[PDB]
């Protein structure tokens, strides 16, 4: 069916099949009678009464038939939502099925445009897919070479018993003295342990150098890049990889060391049974068993890290940012996961620990944690569980009695205590802020914008001392991200644009630089202006922003650029760069016997919240140069009609 | 801002 074909696509196509459903015509139905529906002549039923109101009864029929189908399978599930979807289709078109007949049409008939819009495979006719295919292979290899050498061990094991147990029978029975020269015949054996040994040793070695050597590719790339991208991520970037991946190298070379480990133990057991001068396994029994738990030690506090930053579930929007006397959370987890850990790491949370500023920076404030301090890691069954310890039930308090750009940070420890081994585990989140009120939390994700999206370390919480700059080729995409994040959509070049300038001047280029202070620092500043739009978006205009029906960001320049030459009626949305609180407002060109150019007092939520910002466009009304009431507002950009383009949105 | 609301 075309159903099926749309559930087919890239997930950017049935991401637009998603907004053509809403309660009106329930998408459960759209389903469940999809041969059906896709089959009737909607284009006719929507001009014919008779025709629409006989299919209007057909298809209730229809659900009629499903409901039974479901009740059969005892789906009560469905048997429920097909009978609130029956009654709603019911009550909505049962005195005016030309209309439904209106919406079906024009639904399916917008789907095909998806299918039709979704053959861009004609520009479909490596960057880390290589990367991550190589380590694979390293890994892979360390794996089965630790495997091979345990496999000689066990042939050196057995040769030596073997030999000593020839040996013990020659020197234990009843011109002998020549025939005594059968010493040679374990003169021979000797030759063999050693040379045995000697390869040993060799492949052990070899082994470790491999490994060091791929274990630095793992924690000096793979791990660093998950880090950074978990920031962007966090800062409302693509969504970040999970740790799967890494959970898997780490956790493999970690039993490799480990094995290994067993493997110098082995050794030494027969070194104990036998050894000589000159013999290697006495040789290389330090040097190596040191290479090993430095290699193993490293590892194993590399995996610990946090696996999602510290957040309060009431302001899930704003990551980094935490306000006192509020709970939040954080979660921590080892990427190496061996049973022989479960339990076995007590984790503890500490705030600001080592910090200079608590003596370094004067005044720099001080809390302290409330909730549980410490957590245990435990699996929990994912596809491939996780060793991690998670924070619920944690609040920072004001132990009183730059300004709130002060950054902290929290830290966790734990240890592995095992037999005469013992690994001390401490990581910490990227920098915090704390804050006292809600009214700081624009400002301070100002900051935690700005440093992750500059910094790469997880450490230095005086950042803001010397605030590095910004290249607008990077500010842009970072503000997009701000809106696309909140919204169905982010900035576009030419709403990107006006941005740049608005920093840059007019010479903007992807390489210009933004101080931190021409950023959130005699009216307002830039970031606490674009944060209330984002405002104003949110709370009254999104799903005009989002069906893209606000060009937004425009300089007045530009303004008329457009304006000039065009239809009469046309209008244009935008955004005020004036008001410090966040309002919209429009600009239209009239003709007055060149063009005369237009726009109103914006609109600010103290209006949109008594009348819808649609409502408004549809009913506003000026005096004509004829001193006679009517509204300028036509077309909206590309000659769209006011109705045409808003109706969906109108009040009533 | 020329116009009234
Ligand atoms: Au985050």
């Amino acid at each position: 069916s075309q159903w099926y074909e749309l559930q087919q696509l890239d997930s950017k196509f049935l991401e637009q099949v998603h907004q053509l459903y809403d309660d009106s015509f329930p998408m459960e139905i759209r389903q469940y009678l999809a041969q059906w529906l896709e089959k009737q002549d909607w284009e006719h039923a929507a001009n014919d009464v008779s025709f629409a109101t006989i299919r209007f009864h057909d298809l209730l029929s229809q659900l009629d038939d499903q409901y039974s189908r479901f009740s059969l399978e005892n789906n009560f599930l469905l048997q429920h939502n097909i009978r609130k979807s029956k009654r709603n289709l019911q009550d909505n078109f049962q005195e005016d099925p030309i209309q439904m007949s209106m919406i079906i049409y024009s639904c399916l008939k917008e789907e095909r445009k998806i299918l039709e819009n979704a053959q861009r495979f004609n520009q479909a006719q490596t960057v880390m897919l290589d990367k991550q295919k190589e380590l694979d292979s390293k890994v892979r290899n360390v794996k089965d070479k630790v495997m091979c050498i345990e496999h000689e061990i066990k042939s050196l094991e057995d040769l030596q018993d073997e030999y000593d147990f020839k040996c013990k029978t020659l020197q234990n029975r009843e011109a002998k003295s020549d025939q005594k020269q059968e010493q040679l015949l374990l003169k021979k054996m000797y030759l063999m342990l050693d040379n045995k040994r000697k390869e040993v040793v060799h492949k052990i070695i070899e082994l470790l150098n491999v490994t060091e050597l791929t274990q630095n590719a793992l924690i000096n790339d793979e791990l660093v890049e998950w880090k950074r991208r978990q920031q962007s991520a966090c800062i409302g970037g693509p969504p970040n990889a999970c740790l799967d991946q890494l959970q898997n190298w780490f956790t493999i070379v970690a039993e490799s060391l480990q094995q290994v480990r067993q493997q110098l133990k082995k050794l030494e057991e027969l070194e104990q049974k036998y050894t000589y001068e000159h013999d290697p396994i006495t040789k290389n029994k330090q040097v190596l068993w040191d290479r090993t738990f430095s290699l193993f030690q490293q590892l194993i506090q590399s995996s610990f890290v946090v696996e999602r930053q510290p957040c309060m579930p009431t302001h899930p929007q704003r990551p980094l940012v935490l306000k006192t006397g509020v709970q939040f959370t954080v979660k921590l987890r080892l990427l190496v996961k061996l049973q022989e850990l479960n339990y076995n790491l007590k984790v503890k949370v500490l705030f600001d620990k080592d910090v200079n500023e608590r003596n370094t920076v004067k005044g720099f404030r001080k809390f302290n944690i409330l909730g549980t301090h410490t957590k245990v890691m435990n699996m929990e069954e994912s596809t491939n569980g996780s060793l991690a310890a998670e924070f619920r039930h944690l609040q920072l308090k004001e132990q009183k009695n730059i300004v709130t750009e002060e950054l902290h940070s929290l830290s966790f420890e734990t240890q592995l205590c095992q037999p005469g081994l013992v690994i001390d585990l401490e990581t910490t989140s990227l920098p915090v802020v704390v804050i006292s009120n809600v009214s700081q939390l624009p400002s301070g994700w100002a900051s935690i914008l700005w440093y992750n999206m500059l910094v790469a370390e997880p450490r230095n919480l005086s950042f803001f001392l010397t605030p590095p700059c910004a290249r607008w080729a990077q500010l842009s995409e970072v503000l997009s991200w701000q809106f696309s994040s909140v919204t169905k959509r982010g900035l576009n070049v030419d709403q990107l644009n006006m941005l740049g300038e608005k920093l840059l001047g007019p010479n903007a280029s992807p390489d210009g630089l933004i101080p931190w202070t021409r950023f959130c620092k005699k009216n307002f500043p830039f970031w606490l202006w674009i944060e209330s739009i984002l405002e104003l978006i949110k709370k009254h205009l999104l799903p005009l922003w989002n069906d893209g029906c606000i060009m937004g960001f425009i300089s007045k320049e530009r303004e008329r650029a457009l304006l000039k030459d065009q239809q009469p009626g046309t209008f244009l949305l935008r955004f005020s760069e004036s008001s410090r609180e966040g309002a919209i407002t429009f600009t239209w060109v009239e003709r007055s016997q060149e063009p005369d150019f237009h726009a109103v007092e914006p609109y600010t939520k103290k209006e949109l919240s008594a009348v819808t910002f649609p409502d408004i466009i549809r009913n506003y009304k000026v005096m004509a140069a004829e001193n006679i009431p009517e509204n300028p507002l036509k077309y909206l950009y590309p000659n769209i009609d006011k109705d045409h383009a808003f109706g969906k949105y109108y009040s009533r | 801002y020329d116009k009234p609301h």
